[PDB]
RNA sequence: GGGGGGAUGUCCGGGUCGCCCUGGGCACCUCUCCCGGCAGCCUUCGCGGGCAGCCGUAGUCCCGGUUCAUACGUCGCCGC
């Protein structure tokens, strides 16, 4: 296998905003209360500078990213709230989970709500006030009327209503007599009192139903600098009453919670704080701020209401604007997304027990694509597809030659506002297509000169666009859900050939077993997405597959007559146990006629399919999961792709490189630990002391140990039915892995994006916090 | 640049630099190695500049 | 240690003997058990040990090894007899070499104590309550608070009176104080030589430090000006404990050695000075 | 005349001898910048091996990460390099063969 | 963008613009989006942007 | 770095011509002991000594790819 590395793939880096989480802390139920809460979604929403509001899954530390629903140009995501409803009952005792309900605003004077079941955005609520910068959902004591406030810069506590699937401008709590003050934060201590930041020094406290003042908290000047005014960048309330407030001279204030004065102030940053986060059970304060430092604090022991700093350390390289917390089904994290676009996941309960981990600022679709026989390789962002062409191979090079052996060929720019979600590209790179969320548009490129196809039929935007490898089928997913088709005429002529594409013939999708109370729960119809769209190497069978762990195949009826159906088989693929994170054929035909179906899900379940018989190959009847070989089982990052290679498949994460002889068998991190949703235990370098001993016998011959806590049938059949395998961690950012052509050889182009301080924003430094 | 001999910090203060700099520096030490009187320190730094 | 042997408290003596090079014991003595040579035997632990100190009584005492920390607490109240003088000990590696602590007592009984763990790598590790939790087999998660200020070895850290501050001092020759009740820190910064060693005054007033070029200072607090000052010969000495930050491998570890000699001079118009 | 010939014949010399340990250790894989060409650079600058020690606050010495070796040897990248990965690699015996665009 | 309005002098005749934005997001204010970056560097300044470069 | 060996790839006299070898050039893997450093555990008050040692190189599950900087007491104008 030959290997390109590139690193001359700009791919922007965008700041995180706002980090929301969609349930706060769940209840804490025993092991033999565990079904209780299995099908309860949680997902982490994260929304950058560039408008890109993203969803996560953590997956009980498995942390995968499955949709990225991308705003506009000059659009960007200053906060996110999610509204989740209590837990309804029906008649018979089950339980419907609450609806959960994405918020956010766009450094506008409207409030956005996101539908995530069509990955586009559903309502926009406006009223005649200034520029909404910061808003909350009221918290639960009513239980249907829940109600938004929502801060601003002119001043007005503008309050919007949400009930039964509306978003409308309520009212106008009230407004500030100084016209200069701007509301920058804001966070609620119960349900009808709502504390606020603002830009003149002051913390007020407002009452929500008679809209009045209780009390303004102040603060004095800066005394470090120059611009006297204190800003107070964040504000958040503890259980028991109190509220922690961090502001413009990086201190973080202790505020009473029943008198409303102030009870500490501890000087933990130089840089201003900008954004706190508070455990459920209010035992842990963390901090970040502009000085790219992360504090965390516990109360002082005796005294009550006085908190101390335990310990800081610098996380990330540039400023933590946005964190949240989250602590339920084993799992305490605190997420911090910052400006160098890399989400950082802290254990909670375990902090200074347990490493963090960053996960990958680049997107979870390796985001580049290739034409091998035409080897151009191919990578899309904000509004443009920028293609390279590499003109020869590498064993010609076997360094004066190198600078012109790439070549930056085309850039093509799309028209509109809207931006672009996905692309593909035909084989020989004559054809391609890219998806906004508004249109779906098709390029006929010749060796360049570049004309549009012209769509029809279409106008509602997809999500996944895959071209057939005969160039005859353009397989999109509208409205993420809903998979579409559409054969292209080509008609040869004295010019060259051109391209007609037909109007899109709609596949149906098979109507699962799913009840009705989880139907209506959770997030609703969000998991029926596609995220995998894959053709075959001859296109006679296509697949696509979403993120509930579905897997829908159909074949090819021929005769122009040709036309999909469904795969009589179809019903017995079976639903993953998780997301589906790589779906593809494998381009070797077999001997029967017919396919297999390499899935690998986001729990290292390395599987085939043989689709037609409708059942697992005897390769994955022979080799389980127990079976895979431990780098490949401990990696921690999620399998971005594969890259075929006759008998080899070539395997791709965040950090790492696999191969597996798929035609033989196979035969440091703890598997039995139990630890928080980040990262492994600590091992040599920590605060926590590690081995405790007692010590009766003073003599000191007899020590203790004080731990510190708060198929045996199958597999013969299996066997009676009768390595080479290689990983590696040198290639460290890898955005995209893919094949070029010119157990076969093949070379490959491997693009990294190692993130450098010319691609991150600029520090800000006055004359007395300069770094060293 | 005495103080910076001293202490021993002289390459971390050329070492920093941008381009414009580079040739302020370069031109205060053309301008100041004909004074004798200074002529170490000059070279020194014309040293950790060339370096 | 004044402690109270059946209603008369007396002097007991906590020394800490070696029995190999990496390991030691601790054996306390009265007066009239120092006459006859035996010793009450308390605890024998294996990893390098330097140094033993304990609380205001005979409670809880607190012995330090390089990388560890022994708390032992006195098995029977009131201490009814001399044969019953037992200390049940818990050892729990600290996250640094530790090069000294102190502790203050939470207080006519002994609630808590609080352990203030300078350690060679540059840290103040502040472990709150200490009785509380090793009083409770399990217990639960400690976590000391963490001070960084000094880049090298901190030689001395003392709590402060009332206990509202942590005063300490390092190579830097600048004496610290930590605010401790907000986050922040005020400093003395710019003595002679490296504070090598700190106390405070039975009183809250006074500190006196033994600073490193061979002087002591008794200073007043928040005057800052030594009101007691004594210096001695300051010249080049072969130390016999070694140094503080001579423990974990600098980039020029420091020796005990004399290259040249003394330059001196005996001065004429006035013979009992000495230039040195 | 010898003077000048002294200075330029010294430092031609020590940058041989420091090129042909870079180039010594790049035949062997470590994966350094070296120059290609028969003419000197411009800079007289060879790229030493990543030391196995590191200088901690405040002045202390601890071991090198290979962790943070490999961070040091992705910035020692250029933009554009072929990675050869052979069979013997694969079976675990050898080392790759990198050739990089020269910078 | 939106047409520009015709005057005759006394009325302003002006077509209505909302085709801006469909479904998709409301384009951010640039005005709202500096001041809360001058908000955040209040009198401090850049540190020095890139390597050897002009 | 040397002393040395087993093995990789190679041209010039070459050899019945093949296993390669001797003569010259050699680059690498591995073994071996001395060189420079680092730690442990016994001995002695220390000085030194003894025992079985690891490192002198390469890319990681996550991750130390961190932690660390020196005050107040009072400011302004003009003169020698």
């Amino acid at each position: 296998m030959d290997i390109h590395r590139c690193r001359f793939v700009r791919y922007p880096a965008s700041a995180i905003n706002a980090v929301a989480f969609t349930h706060s802390a769940l209840p804490v139920v025993s092991s033999s209360k565990k079904y209780l809460q299995k099908n309860i979604q949680v997902r982490l929403a994260i929304g950058r500078a560039n408008g890109d509001i993203e969803i996560w899954n953590p997956l009980n530390g498995g942390w995968y990213q499955e949709v990225i629903i991308p705003g506009g140009k000059d659009r960007s995501v200053d906060g996110l709230v999610w509204v989740t409803d209590p837990d309804e009952e029906m008649a018979d005792g089950k339980i419907i989970h609450g609806k959960s309900r994405l918020f956010s605003i766009g450094y506008t004077t409207t409030i956005t709500e996101w539908d995530l079941e069509k990955a586009r955005a559903k309502k926009h609520a406006s009223g005649q006030h200034g520029e909404i910068w910061c808003f909350g959902v009221q918290p639960l004591p009513a239980a249907q009327n829940r109600k938004l406030v929502a801060g601003t810069v002119d001043g007005n506590l503008v309050l919007y209503s949400i009930e039964d699937g509306d978003l409308k401008f309520q009212k106008t709590l009230t407004r500030t007599p100084s016209k200069k003050t701007k509301f920058v934060s804001i966070a609620f201590q119960s349900h009808n009192i709502v504390i606020v930041g603002c830009s003149n020094s002051t913390i007020c406290a407002y009452d929500v139903r008679t809209g009045t003042m209780l009390r303004q908290m102040t603060l004095g000047t800066d005394l470090t600098g120059g611009s006297k005014n204190i800003i107070v960048w964040a504000v958040k309330c503890l259980p028991n009453g109190d509220i922690v407030s961090g502001d413009s001279t990086g201190q973080v204030c202790i505020w009473d919670g029943k008198t409303y004065t102030q009870a500490q102030r501890i000087q933990s940053h130089t840089q201003d704080v900008l954004c706190l986060s508070v455990s459920a059970d209010g035992s842990k304060i963390i901090s970040g701020g502009m000085d790219r430092r992360t504090a965390v604090y516990e109360p002082m022991a005796g005294q009550s209401g006085r908190w101390s700093k335990v310990f800081h350390r610098r996380y990330h390289q540039h400023d933590v604007k946005a964190m949240a917390s989250f602590e339920g089904k084993g799992m305490s994290v605190v997420v911090s997304g910052g400006s160098d676009a890399s989400p950082i996941v802290l254990p909670l309960r375990a902090l200074g027990k347990e490493f963090h981990r960053t996960l990958p600022h680049l997107p979870q679709h390796p985001t580049v694509l290739s034409a091998p026989k035409a080897r151009y390789i191919l990578s899309w962002w904000e509004n443009e597809i920028r293609i390279w062409h590499l003109l020869n191979s590498a064993q010609q090079f076997l360094p004066l030659n190198l600078r012109k052996n790439r070549k930056f060929l085309a850039q093509v720019l799309i028209k509109g506002a809207s931006h672009i979600t996905s692309a593909s590209i035909s084989e020989d790179g004559t054809l391609l297509a890219a998806s906004t969320p508004t249109d779906v548009k098709v390029f006929h490129l010749d060796p360049l000169y570049i004309k549009k196809v012209n769509m029809t039929g279409t106008g509602l935007g997809a999500t996944r666009v895959q071209i057939s490898p005969d160039k005859r089928w353009i397989c999109w997913a509208e409205e993420g859900s809903k998979v579409m088709i559409s054969r292209v005429h080509a008609t040869e002529s004295a010019d060259g050939i051109s391209y007609t594409v037909s109007v899109p013939h709609k596949l149906h999708r098979l109507r699962r077993q799913i009840p009705k109370h989880i139907l209506l729960g959770g997030l609703g119809s969000y998991d029926r997405n596609v995220s995998q769209i894959a053709f075959s190497a001859d296109s006679r069978m296509l697949s696509v597959a979403d993120l509930a762990g579905y897997i829908d195949t159909w074949v090819l009826r021929g005769p122009a007559g040709e036309r999909w159906a469904r795969n009589p088989k179809a019903a017995m693929i079976p639903k993953l146990s998780a997301a589906p994170v790589v779906l593809s054929f494998s381009p070797t035909p077999r001997d029967d006629g017919d396919y297999d179906l390499l899935v690998v899900t986001t729990l290292k379940q390395l599987l085939i399919f043989n689709p037609l018989r409708g059942m697992l190959s005897e390769w994955s009847r022979r080799n389980t999961y127990p079976k895979l070989p431990e780098p490949f089982r401990d990696t921690r990052d999620q399998v971005k792709g594969i890259v075929w290679q006759g008998q080899r498949a070539w395997f791709y994460g965040v950090a790492s490189l696999f191969m597996f002889d798929l035609s033989q068998d196979f035969s440091k991190r703890k598997r039995g630990a139990h630890e928080s949703g980040a990262g492994s235990k600590i091992e040599k370098h920590s605060l926590v002391p590690q081995r405790i001993r007692a010590a009766s016998a003073p003599d000191g011959t007899k020590w203790e140990d004080i731990e510190m806590v708060d198929g045996s049938e199958l597999q013969r059949l299996r066997e009676e039915n009768r390595a080479k395998w290689w990983h590696t961690y040198q290639f460290r950012p890898i955005m995209g892995i893919v094949p070029i052509e010119g157990i076969p050889p093949l070379e490959v182009a491997l693009i990294e994006r190692p993130l450098s301080e010319d691609d991150l924003p600029e520090r800000y430094f006055a004359e007395g916090e300069w770094e060293r | 640049l005495t103080a910076l001999r001293h202490r021993s910090a002289l390459r971390e203060a050329l070492q920093g630099r941008d381009e414009l700099s580079v040739i302020n520096i370069l031109r205060w030490a053309g301008k100041y190695v004909a004074d004798p009187r200074y002529r170490s320190i000059c070279v020194d730094v014309a040293f950790h500049l060339i370096d | 240690d004044a402690i109270e042997v059946a209603g008369k408290v007396d002097d007991v003596l906590l020394t800490l003997n070696r029995l190999t090079k990496s390991s030691a014991q601790i054996i306390a003595y009265n007066s009239k058990m120092l006459a006859t040579k035996t010793g009450k035997l308390l605890h024998t632990y294996d990893e390098s040990p330097q140094s033993l100190r304990s609380v205001a009584g005979g409670r809880a005492i607190v012995a330090a090894a390089k990388e560890a920390l022994h708390i032992g607490i006195l098995k029977t109240k009131k201490l009814a007899s001399w044969e019953e003088l037992a200390y049940r000990f818990v050892s729990f590696d600290v996250p640094d070499i530790i090069s000294t602590f102190d502790i203050r007592p939470i207080i006519a009984e002994l609630q808590d104590i609080d352990v203030a763990v300078g350690g060679a790598r540059g840290a103040i590790y502040v472990y709150s309550n200490l009785l509380a939790h090793l009083h409770t087999l399990r217990v639960g998660t400690i976590q000391p608070r963490k001070y960084h200020w000094h880049r090298r070895a901190v030689h001395s850290v003392k709590w402060s009176g009332d206990g509202n501050y942590l005063i300490s001092g390092g190579y830097e020759t600048v004496l610290v104080l930590w605010q401790l009740d907000t986050g922040r820190v005020d400093f003395l910064p710019h003595l002679s030589a490296a504070i090598e060693n700190i106390v405070v005054s039975p009183k809250g007033s006074a500190y006196a430090l033994h600073l490193d070029d061979n002087s002591a200072m008794v200073l007043s607090t928040a005057e800052m000006k030594p009101s007691m000052y004594v210096s001695g010969i300051q010249s080049l000495v072969l130390g016999d404990r070694p140094s503080k930050d001579a423990l974990v491998r600098r980039v020029w570890r420091p020796i005990d050695e004399i290259a040249s000699p003394l330059v001196a001079t005996i001065s004429p118009q006035n013979p009992s000075h000495m230039f040195l | 005349e010898a003077v000048r010939l002294k200075g330029v014949i010294a430092e031609a010399a020590n940058y041989a001898k420091r090129a042909r340990r870079a180039l010594a250790d790049s035949a062997k894989g470590k994966a350094m910048t070296v120059h290609m060409s028969a003419e000197l650079p411009l800079g007289l600058k060879t790229d030493n091996k990543i030391s196995t020690e590191r200088v901690r606050s405040g002045g202390e010495i601890v071991a090198r990460s290979s962790r943070q070796i490999g961070h040091f040897i992705s910035k020692r990248r250029g933009i554009y390099s072929i990675h050869r990965i052979s069979e013997e690699m694969l079976l675990g015996a050898a080392g790759p063969t990198v050739v990089q665009e020269a910078r | 963008k939106n047409p520009k309005d015709k005057r005759v002098g006394s009325t302003a005749y002006r077509v209505v613009s909302n085709g801006g934005d469909p479904r998709l997001a409301p384009k951010a204010k640039k005005q709202s989006l500096n001041l809360k970056q001058a908000l955040l560097r209040r009198d401090r300044v850049a540190k020095p942007r890139g390597g050897f470069f002009v």
